[PDB]
Protein backbone atom coordinates (compact mmCIF):
# COMPACT_ATOMS: atom_id res chain seq x y z
CA UNK A 1 0.00 0.00 0.00
CA UNK A 2 1.08 3.36 0.55
CA UNK A 3 2.85 5.19 3.82
CA UNK A 4 -0.18 6.52 5.35
CA UNK A 5 -2.21 3.71 4.75
CA UNK A 6 0.53 0.89 6.06
CA UNK A 7 1.30 3.48 9.04
CA UNK A 8 -2.95 3.45 10.28
CA UNK A 9 -2.66 -0.16 9.79
CA UNK A 10 0.57 -0.20 12.00
CA UNK A 11 -1.15 1.69 14.35
CA UNK A 12 -4.02 -0.63 14.56
CA UNK A 13 -1.64 -3.94 14.71
CA UNK A 14 -0.55 -1.78 17.80
CA UNK A 15 -3.67 -1.38 19.19
CA UNK A 16 -4.78 -5.21 18.73
CA UNK A 17 -0.97 -6.06 20.10
CA UNK A 18 -0.12 -8.03 16.72
CA UNK A 19 3.24 -6.67 16.56
CA UNK A 20 4.36 -8.82 13.68
CA UNK A 21 1.87 -7.22 11.96
CA UNK A 22 2.87 -4.38 13.30
CA UNK A 23 6.73 -4.43 12.68
CA UNK A 24 5.75 -6.07 8.97
CA UNK A 25 3.81 -2.48 8.24
CA UNK A 26 6.76 -0.38 9.15
CA UNK A 27 9.52 -2.41 7.22
CA UNK A 28 7.57 -1.65 4.28
CA UNK A 29 7.10 1.50 5.23
CA UNK A 30 11.24 2.01 5.75
CA UNK A 31 11.71 -0.07 2.60
CA UNK A 32 9.95 2.64 0.90
CA UNK A 33 13.11 4.60 0.57
CA UNK A 34 11.97 7.57 1.94
CA UNK A 35 13.53 8.97 5.33
CA UNK A 36 10.50 8.11 8.19
CA UNK A 37 8.91 10.84 10.04
CA UNK A 38 8.79 11.16 13.60
CA UNK A 39 5.58 8.89 13.97
CA UNK A 40 6.95 5.94 11.71
CA UNK A 41 10.14 6.08 13.37
CA UNK A 42 8.58 5.42 16.53
CA UNK A 43 5.93 2.63 15.41
CA UNK A 44 8.99 0.71 13.83
CA UNK A 45 10.99 1.34 16.89
CA UNK A 46 8.01 -0.14 19.34
CA UNK A 47 6.81 -2.81 17.14
CA UNK A 48 10.28 -4.52 16.63
CA UNK A 49 11.12 -3.64 20.29
CA UNK A 50 8.19 -5.90 21.36
CA UNK A 51 9.21 -8.77 18.54
CA UNK A 52 12.53 -9.24 19.57
CA UNK A 53 11.37 -8.55 22.97
CA UNK A 54 9.09 -11.89 23.26
CA UNK A 55 12.02 -14.10 21.97
CA UNK A 56 13.93 -12.70 24.73
CA UNK A 57 11.90 -12.91 27.40
CA UNK A 58 11.52 -16.60 25.85
CA UNK A 59 15.42 -17.06 25.48
CA UNK A 60 15.79 -15.73 29.37
CA UNK A 61 13.34 -18.83 30.56
CA UNK A 62 14.58 -21.86 28.08
CA UNK A 63 18.20 -20.90 28.89
CA UNK A 64 17.84 -20.28 32.78
CA UNK A 65 16.17 -24.15 32.38
CA UNK A 66 18.60 -25.71 29.95
CA UNK A 67 21.33 -25.29 32.89
CA UNK A 68 19.41 -26.05 35.28
CA UNK A 69 19.03 -29.56 34.10
CA UNK A 70 20.24 -35.29 30.05
CA UNK A 71 17.68 -35.74 28.09
CA UNK A 72 15.71 -33.33 29.26
CA UNK A 73 18.70 -30.69 28.90
CA UNK A 74 19.35 -31.73 25.18
CA UNK A 75 15.53 -31.03 24.71
CA UNK A 76 15.63 -27.62 26.35
CA UNK A 77 19.06 -26.96 24.24
CA UNK A 78 17.56 -27.42 21.36
CA UNK A 79 14.27 -25.57 21.99
CA UNK A 80 17.24 -22.30 23.14
CA UNK A 81 18.85 -22.74 20.22
CA UNK A 82 15.58 -22.23 17.97
CA UNK A 83 14.33 -19.27 19.92
CA UNK A 84 17.75 -18.46 19.37
CA UNK A 85 17.59 -17.99 15.11
CA UNK A 86 14.65 -16.43 15.81
CA UNK A 87 15.86 -14.17 18.09
CA UNK A 88 18.87 -13.08 15.43
CA UNK A 89 16.81 -13.39 12.49
CA UNK A 90 14.87 -10.53 13.93
CA UNK A 91 17.74 -8.28 14.98
CA UNK A 92 19.51 -8.96 11.99
CA UNK A 93 16.23 -7.67 10.34
CA UNK A 94 16.30 -5.11 11.94
CA UNK A 95 19.46 -4.12 11.67
CA UNK A 96 19.68 -4.75 7.77
CA UNK A 97 17.07 -1.76 7.77
CA UNK A 98 19.51 0.23 9.72
CA UNK A 99 22.19 -0.13 7.71
CA UNK A 100 20.11 0.36 4.30
CA UNK A 101 17.96 2.92 5.00
CA UNK A 102 17.42 4.23 8.33
CA UNK A 103 20.93 5.61 9.56
CA UNK A 104 21.90 6.36 5.44
CA UNK A 105 18.54 8.66 5.12
CA UNK A 106 19.51 10.44 8.51
CA UNK A 107 19.75 13.88 7.83
CA UNK A 108 19.12 15.49 11.20
CA UNK A 109 21.18 14.68 14.03
CA UNK A 110 18.37 14.05 16.05
CA UNK A 111 17.67 10.75 13.68
CA UNK A 112 21.39 10.22 13.70
CA UNK A 113 21.42 9.46 17.34
CA UNK A 114 18.32 7.92 17.15
CA UNK A 115 19.35 5.15 14.45
CA UNK A 116 22.68 4.83 15.94
CA UNK A 117 21.18 3.60 19.38
CA UNK A 118 19.10 1.57 17.56
CA UNK A 119 21.86 -0.61 15.76
CA UNK A 120 23.61 -0.56 19.35
CA UNK A 121 20.39 -2.14 21.10
CA UNK A 122 20.20 -4.96 18.54
CA UNK A 123 23.79 -5.77 18.31
CA UNK A 124 23.13 -5.95 22.02
CA UNK A 125 20.53 -8.10 21.88
CA UNK A 126 22.86 -10.51 19.42
CA UNK A 127 25.61 -9.90 22.36
CA UNK A 128 23.15 -11.19 24.63
CA UNK A 129 22.64 -15.07 23.04
CA UNK A 130 26.34 -14.29 21.34
CA UNK A 131 29.36 -17.29 22.49
CA UNK A 132 32.40 -17.77 20.32
CA UNK A 133 34.52 -16.42 17.86
CA UNK A 134 31.22 -13.89 16.99
CA UNK A 135 30.97 -12.63 20.53
CA UNK A 136 33.49 -10.40 20.23
CA UNK A 137 32.64 -8.78 17.00
CA UNK A 138 29.34 -8.59 18.04
CA UNK A 139 30.10 -6.73 21.10
CA UNK A 140 32.35 -4.22 19.38
CA UNK A 141 29.46 -3.80 16.77
CA UNK A 142 26.72 -2.57 19.41
CA UNK A 143 30.18 -0.50 21.67
CA UNK A 144 31.16 0.98 18.54
CA UNK A 145 27.02 2.18 17.00
CA UNK A 146 26.51 3.40 20.71
CA UNK A 147 29.63 5.22 20.87
CA UNK A 148 29.48 7.19 18.05
CA UNK A 149 25.92 8.12 18.68
CA UNK A 150 26.54 8.90 22.22
CA UNK A 151 28.92 11.43 21.01
CA UNK A 152 27.03 13.51 18.21
CA UNK A 153 24.29 13.18 21.02
CA UNK A 154 26.56 15.21 23.39
CA UNK A 155 27.06 17.28 20.65
CA UNK A 156 23.77 18.44 18.96
CA UNK A 157 21.43 17.61 21.63
CA UNK A 158 20.84 19.23 25.08
CA UNK A 159 20.59 16.90 28.37
CA UNK A 160 17.05 16.63 28.44
CA UNK A 161 16.79 15.37 25.07
CA UNK A 162 14.52 11.54 25.01
CA UNK A 163 16.60 10.43 22.56
CA UNK A 164 19.87 11.77 24.29
CA UNK A 165 18.65 10.02 27.41
CA UNK A 166 17.28 7.24 26.02
CA UNK A 167 20.81 6.54 24.27
CA UNK A 168 22.40 6.69 28.00
CA UNK A 169 20.23 4.55 29.38
CA UNK A 170 20.48 1.41 26.67
CA UNK A 171 24.76 2.25 26.52
CA UNK A 172 24.58 1.81 30.14
CA UNK A 173 22.96 -1.19 29.94
CA UNK A 174 25.46 -2.28 27.23
CA UNK A 175 28.54 -1.51 29.24
CA UNK A 176 26.91 -3.56 32.37
CA UNK A 177 25.10 -6.54 30.66
CA UNK A 178 27.44 -6.99 27.40
CA UNK A 179 30.94 -5.55 28.96
CA UNK A 180 30.37 -6.44 32.96
CA UNK A 181 31.74 -2.80 33.58
CA UNK A 182 29.42 -2.08 36.38
CA UNK A 183 31.17 1.31 36.70
CA UNK A 184 31.19 2.42 33.59
CA UNK A 185 27.30 1.36 33.26
CA UNK A 186 26.71 3.60 36.51
CA UNK A 187 28.64 6.50 35.40
CA UNK A 188 27.21 6.82 32.37
CA UNK A 189 23.64 6.48 33.84
CA UNK A 190 24.62 8.43 36.85
CA UNK A 191 26.30 11.54 34.02
CA UNK A 192 23.07 11.40 31.80
CA UNK A 193 20.60 11.58 34.72
CA UNK A 194 22.20 14.76 36.82
CA UNK A 195 22.89 16.72 33.52
CA UNK A 196 19.51 16.19 32.71
CA UNK A 197 17.97 17.20 35.97
CA UNK A 198 19.98 20.20 36.05
CA UNK A 199 18.36 21.46 32.89
CA UNK A 200 14.58 20.45 33.36
CA UNK A 201 13.85 23.50 31.56
CA UNK A 202 14.60 22.62 28.45
CA UNK A 203 11.99 20.10 29.02
CA UNK A 204 8.93 19.93 26.00
CA UNK A 205 5.36 19.75 26.59
CA UNK A 206 5.81 16.89 23.93
CA UNK A 207 8.70 14.98 25.27
CA UNK A 208 8.87 15.54 28.97
CA UNK A 209 6.97 12.65 30.09
CA UNK A 210 9.29 9.91 27.71
CA UNK A 211 12.35 12.56 29.13
CA UNK A 212 11.13 11.73 32.70
CA UNK A 213 10.51 8.72 32.32
CA UNK A 214 13.53 7.66 30.84
CA UNK A 215 15.64 9.19 33.91
CA UNK A 216 13.55 6.98 35.89
CA UNK A 217 14.89 4.71 34.14
CA UNK A 218 18.10 5.11 34.62
CA UNK A 219 18.06 5.57 38.09
CA UNK A 220 16.51 2.29 38.45
CA UNK A 221 19.24 0.32 36.91
CA UNK A 222 21.76 2.32 38.80
CA UNK A 223 20.41 1.28 42.17
CA UNK A 224 19.76 -2.56 40.97
CA UNK A 225 23.70 -1.95 40.04
CA UNK A 226 24.77 -1.47 43.74
CA UNK A 227 22.21 -3.04 45.70
CA UNK A 228 22.02 -7.16 46.80
CA UNK B 1 22.19 -9.99 38.62
CA UNK B 2 18.74 -8.90 38.11
CA UNK B 3 18.43 -7.43 33.81
CA UNK B 4 18.42 -3.70 33.79
CA UNK B 5 15.32 -1.90 31.95
CA UNK B 6 15.45 -0.06 28.66
CA UNK B 7 14.30 1.53 25.62
CA UNK C 1 7.31 -39.32 20.86
CA UNK C 2 4.49 -38.54 23.60
CA UNK C 3 7.09 -37.89 26.40
CA UNK C 4 8.94 -35.78 24.35
CA UNK C 5 6.27 -33.79 22.58
CA UNK C 6 4.97 -33.37 25.91
CA UNK C 7 7.58 -32.41 27.68
CA UNK C 8 8.36 -29.50 24.67
CA UNK C 9 5.15 -28.52 25.18
CA UNK C 10 6.06 -27.81 28.68
CA UNK C 11 8.89 -25.53 27.79
CA UNK C 12 6.83 -24.06 25.34
CA UNK C 13 4.10 -22.98 27.82
CA UNK C 14 7.32 -21.58 30.32
CA UNK C 15 8.57 -19.63 27.25
CA UNK C 16 4.98 -18.32 26.91
CA UNK C 17 5.41 -20.11 23.38
CA UNK C 18 1.89 -20.80 22.97
CA UNK C 19 1.97 -21.33 19.29
CA UNK C 20 4.61 -24.24 19.45
CA UNK C 21 2.92 -25.53 23.04
CA UNK C 22 -0.43 -25.99 20.96
CA UNK C 23 1.26 -27.78 18.10
CA UNK C 24 3.24 -30.16 20.47
CA UNK C 25 0.01 -31.10 22.08
CA UNK C 26 -2.00 -31.59 19.06
CA UNK C 27 0.61 -33.79 17.19
CA UNK C 28 0.05 -35.73 21.00
CA UNK C 29 -3.39 -35.54 20.17
CA UNK C 30 -2.99 -37.08 16.60
CA UNK C 31 -1.42 -39.66 18.42
CA UNK C 32 -4.35 -41.08 18.72
CA UNK C 33 -4.00 -42.46 22.30
CA UNK C 34 -6.60 -41.36 24.88
CA UNK C 35 -5.10 -38.14 26.53
CA UNK C 36 -3.90 -38.45 30.38
CA UNK C 37 -5.33 -35.32 32.68
CA UNK C 38 -2.03 -33.82 32.15
CA UNK C 39 -1.69 -34.12 27.82
CA UNK C 40 -5.52 -33.09 28.10
CA UNK C 41 -4.73 -29.54 29.91
CA UNK C 42 -1.99 -28.98 28.40
CA UNK C 43 -3.58 -29.56 24.87
CA UNK C 44 -6.34 -26.91 26.57
CA UNK C 45 -3.72 -24.04 28.11
CA UNK C 46 -2.15 -24.06 24.83
CA UNK C 47 -5.05 -23.31 22.43
CA UNK C 48 -7.13 -21.54 24.94
CA UNK C 49 -3.94 -18.65 24.79
CA UNK C 50 -3.87 -19.12 20.87
CA UNK C 51 -7.32 -18.51 20.35
CA UNK C 52 -7.74 -16.10 23.12
CA UNK C 53 -4.89 -13.81 21.56
CA UNK C 54 -6.96 -13.44 18.47
CA UNK C 55 -10.03 -13.27 20.58
CA UNK C 56 -8.15 -10.34 22.32
CA UNK C 57 -7.35 -8.47 18.88
CA UNK C 58 -10.39 -9.38 17.28
CA UNK C 59 -12.21 -7.36 20.05
CA UNK C 60 -9.87 -4.30 19.68
CA UNK C 61 -9.75 -3.93 16.33
CA UNK C 62 -13.83 -4.53 16.57
CA UNK C 63 -14.00 -1.90 18.68
CA UNK C 64 -12.29 0.39 16.96
CA UNK C 65 -14.22 -0.03 13.78
CA UNK C 66 -17.55 1.21 15.53
CA UNK C 67 -15.60 4.10 16.97
CA UNK C 68 -14.86 5.31 13.87
CA UNK C 69 -18.18 5.41 11.90
CA UNK C 70 -18.13 8.53 9.58
CA UNK C 71 -14.36 8.16 9.55
CA UNK C 72 -15.04 5.49 6.04
CA UNK C 73 -11.26 5.37 5.43
CA UNK C 74 -10.46 4.55 8.90
CA UNK C 75 -13.21 2.00 9.33
CA UNK C 76 -12.45 0.78 6.08
CA UNK C 77 -9.07 -0.06 7.64
CA UNK C 78 -10.26 -1.86 10.79
CA UNK C 79 -12.99 -3.70 9.03
CA UNK C 80 -9.99 -5.27 6.36
CA UNK C 81 -7.82 -6.10 9.62
CA UNK C 82 -10.69 -7.15 11.93
CA UNK C 83 -11.97 -9.69 8.79
CA UNK C 84 -8.07 -10.86 8.57
CA UNK C 85 -7.82 -11.86 12.33
CA UNK C 86 -10.86 -13.64 12.04
CA UNK C 87 -9.26 -15.48 9.76
CA UNK C 88 -6.96 -16.78 12.33
CA UNK C 89 -9.17 -16.72 14.59
CA UNK C 90 -11.77 -19.81 12.69
CA UNK C 91 -9.03 -21.49 11.97
CA UNK C 92 -8.06 -22.17 15.58
CA UNK C 93 -11.01 -22.51 16.17
CA UNK C 94 -11.26 -25.47 13.62
CA UNK C 95 -8.22 -26.98 14.62
CA UNK C 96 -9.39 -27.52 17.99
CA UNK C 97 -12.97 -28.72 16.83
CA UNK C 98 -11.65 -31.17 14.49
CA UNK C 99 -8.74 -32.40 17.27
CA UNK C 100 -12.41 -32.88 19.19
CA UNK C 101 -14.41 -34.53 16.95
CA UNK C 102 -11.27 -37.24 15.54
CA UNK C 103 -9.43 -37.71 18.81
CA UNK C 104 -10.54 -36.41 22.22
CA UNK C 105 -14.84 -36.80 21.98
CA UNK C 106 -14.07 -40.56 20.80
CA UNK C 107 -11.68 -41.47 22.81
CA UNK C 108 -13.05 -40.27 25.40
CA UNK C 109 -13.58 -43.39 27.84
CA UNK C 110 -14.91 -41.70 30.99
CA UNK C 111 -17.55 -39.49 31.97
CA UNK C 112 -15.02 -36.63 33.09
CA UNK C 113 -13.30 -36.51 30.00
CA UNK C 114 -16.84 -37.40 28.15
CA UNK C 115 -17.40 -33.59 29.79
CA UNK C 116 -14.10 -31.90 29.52
CA UNK C 117 -14.40 -32.28 25.48
CA UNK C 118 -17.74 -31.57 25.01
CA UNK C 119 -17.27 -28.41 26.77
CA UNK C 120 -14.11 -27.60 25.11
CA UNK C 121 -16.29 -28.48 21.66
CA UNK C 122 -19.19 -26.08 22.77
CA UNK C 123 -16.08 -23.01 23.64
CA UNK C 124 -14.69 -23.16 19.80
CA UNK C 125 -17.81 -23.20 18.49
CA UNK C 126 -18.90 -19.95 20.83
CA UNK C 127 -15.66 -18.26 19.78
CA UNK C 128 -16.75 -19.59 16.04
CA UNK C 129 -20.18 -17.64 17.12
CA UNK C 130 -18.46 -14.69 18.42
CA UNK C 131 -16.92 -13.67 15.15
CA UNK C 132 -20.04 -14.90 12.84
CA UNK C 133 -22.10 -12.77 10.68
CA UNK C 134 -25.04 -14.20 8.78
CA UNK C 135 -26.00 -17.71 7.27
CA UNK C 136 -23.19 -19.54 9.30
CA UNK C 137 -24.01 -18.09 12.81
CA UNK C 138 -27.21 -20.23 13.09
CA UNK C 139 -25.37 -23.43 12.88
CA UNK C 140 -22.41 -22.26 14.49
CA UNK C 141 -24.36 -20.93 17.89
CA UNK C 142 -26.33 -24.89 17.62
CA UNK C 143 -22.96 -26.52 17.72
CA UNK C 144 -21.99 -24.65 20.46
CA UNK C 145 -24.79 -25.43 22.30
CA UNK C 146 -25.44 -28.71 21.65
CA UNK C 147 -22.14 -29.42 22.72
CA UNK C 148 -22.74 -28.03 25.99
CA UNK C 149 -25.99 -29.49 26.54
CA UNK C 150 -24.42 -32.78 25.91
CA UNK C 151 -21.91 -31.80 28.49
CA UNK C 152 -24.07 -30.26 31.17
CA UNK C 153 -26.46 -33.09 31.21
CA UNK C 154 -23.54 -35.92 31.68
CA UNK C 155 -21.79 -33.40 34.28
CA UNK C 156 -25.04 -32.87 36.11
CA UNK C 157 -25.59 -36.99 36.34
CA UNK C 158 -22.13 -37.81 36.70
CA UNK C 159 -20.28 -35.13 38.71
CA UNK C 160 -21.01 -34.02 41.86
CA UNK C 161 -21.74 -29.92 42.08
CA UNK C 162 -18.29 -29.27 43.16
CA UNK C 163 -16.51 -30.73 40.36
CA UNK C 164 -13.93 -27.89 38.39
CA UNK C 165 -14.96 -29.32 35.33
CA UNK C 166 -18.89 -29.39 35.76
CA UNK C 167 -18.54 -25.91 37.44
CA UNK C 168 -16.28 -24.86 34.56
CA UNK C 169 -18.73 -26.07 32.12
CA UNK C 170 -21.70 -24.25 34.08
CA UNK C 171 -19.21 -21.26 34.15
CA UNK C 172 -19.26 -20.60 30.61
CA UNK C 173 -22.58 -22.65 29.19
CA UNK C 174 -23.59 -19.31 30.92
CA UNK C 175 -21.56 -17.19 29.22
CA UNK C 176 -22.77 -18.99 26.09
CA UNK C 177 -26.47 -18.07 26.84
CA UNK C 178 -25.82 -14.80 27.52
CA UNK C 179 -23.30 -13.09 25.36
CA UNK C 180 -24.26 -15.21 22.02
CA UNK C 181 -27.52 -16.31 22.66
CA UNK C 182 -28.87 -12.58 24.17
CA UNK C 183 -30.42 -14.40 27.05
CA UNK C 184 -29.40 -12.81 30.21
CA UNK C 185 -31.98 -14.47 32.58
CA UNK C 186 -30.80 -17.86 31.29
CA UNK C 187 -27.62 -17.10 31.41
CA UNK C 188 -28.23 -16.06 34.91
CA UNK C 189 -30.09 -19.05 36.23
CA UNK C 190 -27.56 -21.43 34.89
CA UNK C 191 -24.68 -19.31 36.46
CA UNK C 192 -26.87 -19.06 40.06
CA UNK C 193 -28.09 -23.17 40.09
CA UNK C 194 -24.42 -24.43 39.72
CA UNK C 195 -23.08 -21.93 42.40
CA UNK C 196 -25.94 -22.81 44.57
CA UNK C 197 -25.61 -26.39 43.84
CA UNK C 198 -21.91 -26.48 44.46
CA UNK C 199 -22.60 -24.55 48.00
CA UNK C 200 -24.94 -27.40 49.03
CA UNK C 201 -22.21 -29.64 49.00
CA UNK C 202 -18.85 -28.02 49.89
CA UNK C 203 -18.11 -31.75 51.07
CA UNK C 204 -17.94 -33.47 47.77
CA UNK C 205 -14.64 -30.88 47.25
CA UNK C 206 -11.23 -32.68 46.60
CA UNK C 207 -7.48 -31.80 48.25
CA UNK C 208 -6.23 -31.06 44.74
CA UNK C 209 -9.26 -29.06 43.19
CA UNK C 210 -10.75 -27.45 45.49
CA UNK C 211 -9.18 -24.16 44.47
CA UNK C 212 -10.10 -24.67 40.91
CA UNK C 213 -14.26 -25.33 41.79
CA UNK C 214 -13.91 -22.47 44.48
CA UNK C 215 -12.35 -20.37 42.14
CA UNK C 216 -14.62 -21.19 39.40
CA UNK C 217 -17.82 -20.15 41.92
CA UNK C 218 -16.18 -17.29 42.41
CA UNK C 219 -16.17 -16.65 38.88
CA UNK C 220 -19.74 -18.12 38.30
CA UNK C 221 -21.17 -15.58 40.79
CA UNK C 222 -18.58 -12.75 39.57
CA UNK C 223 -20.66 -12.90 36.02
CA UNK C 224 -23.80 -13.19 38.23
CA UNK C 225 -23.56 -9.87 39.59
CA UNK C 226 -22.23 -8.57 36.44
CA UNK C 227 -25.33 -9.28 34.83
CA UNK C 228 -27.20 -7.46 37.64
CA UNK C 229 -25.15 -4.36 38.06
CA UNK D 1 -21.20 -5.47 26.66
CA UNK D 2 -17.70 -6.22 28.75
CA UNK D 3 -16.67 -9.64 28.08
CA UNK D 4 -17.94 -11.97 31.17
CA UNK D 5 -15.48 -14.50 32.91
CA UNK D 6 -15.20 -17.58 30.78
CA UNK D 7 -13.03 -20.61 32.06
Amino acid sequence: MDKNELVQKAKLAEQAERYDDMAACMKSVTEQGAELSNEERNLLSVAYKNVVGARRSSWRVVSSIEQKTEKKQQMAREYREKIETELRDICNDVLSLLEKFLIPNASQAESKVFYLKMKGDYYRYLAEVAAGDDKKGIVDQSQQAYQEAFEISKKEMQPTHPIRLGLALNFSVFYYEILNSPEKACSLAKTAFDEAIAELDTLSEESYKDSTLIMQLLRDNLTLWTSD
Amino acid sequence: KDKAKSC
